[PDB]
């Protein structure tokens, strides 16, 4: 179907608190 | 500080229990062909606004506030492109509950890349000053 998540992703954030 | 004109695709809430962002979007992926979330959202738009409280979704004339994602409760938030062919871009919010048991995730579509990479780096720095 559509791309893989590797080809799709730009960025993420992520909350240090629950890292 | 700062405010976006979104769309909403929606919400898989009170999952109970995705480490890794590739992951969260392939989790989002299934659920769109399983029919828990639209594929394209509606295009009503909403205002998104993001800052060191957290992200505020409200309707287009600011009368009702849809979704309050506090800064304490957002685990985190993946940027991505719909793979749909047309370029749009998500941000899928992962979010849990005051006790920590519970979790939902929350799909808006931007207007532009750049606007949801401004929303990610607000939300980076929100993170940053705590």
């Amino acid at each position: 179907f559509r791309p893989s998540p590797l080809e799709r992703i730009k960025t993420n954030v992520i909350n240090p608190a629950y890292a | 500080c700062a405010e976006f004109r979104i769309k909403y695709v929606g919400a898989i809430e009170k999952l109970k229990l995705l480490e890794g962002p590739l992951d969260l979007i392939n989790y989002i992926d299934v659920a769109q062909q399983d029919g828990k979330l639209p594929f394209v959202p509606p295009e009503e738009e909403f205002i998104m606004g993001v800052s060191k409280y957290g992200i505020k979704v409200s309707t287009s004339d600011q009368y009702d506030v849809l979704h309050r994602h506090a800064l304490y409760l957002i685990i985190r938030m993946v940027c991505y492109d719909d793979g749909l062919g047309a370029g749009k871009s998500l941000l899928a919010l992962k979010t849990t509950d005051a006790s920590n048991e519970e979790y939902s995730l929350w799909v808006y579509q931007c207007n532009s890349l750049e606007q949801a990479q401004a929303i990610c780096k607000v939300l980076s720095t929100a993170f940053d000053s705590v």
